[PDB]
C-alpha cells in the first residue's frame, strides 16, 4: 500500500482484523497488520479515483459541494431562454 | 441530499415560476394564468431567489427588441 500496490493491500484488507470499513472509520485497531503508512499509500494511490472516493467518504464540511448546473445554464436549455442575456448582478445565472 | 435539494428546491421553485411569467410574458408581445401561475408559485418562493426574479420581471416591464 505505502509503495503505491494498494491492489494487494485492498486483497488482503477484504477479509483480515478491523476491515475495510472499519478503517473508513476508526483506526485504533490495536493490530498492528490493519494499518499502513498513510501518505505514501495515498499519494502512491494515484490510479485510485474511483477507489478512493468509495473506500472513505469525503470528510467535507457542512457548505454545499459543486453543483455543476447555473439558472441561466440549465435554463439556457431552452434555447433563447439562457438568463445570461441579463440578470448579470446574479452569479447563479452563470 | 435532501438539504442539498432544499436549496435545489427554492431553485426548482424559482425553476417552477421560471416558465410560467414567460409564457404570460410570451404570449403578451404577440397578441393570464401563465402569469398568477408564476405569482401563486412566487407567493411561496425563497428570498434572495424571489427577489431576482422580481428583478427579472421588473426588467421584462423595461425591456425591448434590443433587450430582447
Amino acid at each position: 500500500l505505502l509503495e503505491g500496490h494498494t491492489l494487494l493491500a485492498l486483497a488482503t484488507t477484504m477479509y483480515s482484523p478491523g476491515g475495510v470499513s472499519q478503517v473508513v472509520q476508526n483506526e485504533e485497531n490495536e493490530n498492528c497488520l490493519k494499518k499502513v503508512d498513510p501518505q505514501l499509500l495515498k499519494m502512491a494511490l494515484t490510479p485510485y479515483p474511483k477507489l478512493k472516493t468509495a473506500l472513505f467518504p469525503q470528510c467535507t464540511p457542512p457548505s454545499v459541494l459543486p453543483s455543476d448546473i447555473t439558472i441561466y445554464h440549465l435554463i439556457q436549455s431552452l434555447s433563447p431562454f439562457d438568463p445570461s442575456r441579463l440578470f448579470g448582478w446574479q452569479s447563479a445565472n452563470t | 441530499e435532501h438539504l442539498s435539494q432544499c436549496q435545489n428546491l427554492t431553485l426548482y421553485q424559482g425553476f417552477c415560476a421560471m416558465k410560467y411569467a414567460i409564457y404570460a410574458l410570451c404570449v403578451n408581445s404577440h397578441q393570464s394564468t401563465y402569469l398568477a401561475r408564476c405569482q401563486q408559485y412566487l407567493c411561496s418562493i425563497p428570498d434572495s431567489l424571489c427577489l431576482e426574479l422580481l428583478e427579472n420581471i421588473f426588467s421584462l416591464l423595461l425591456i425591448t427588441s434590443a433587450d430582447l
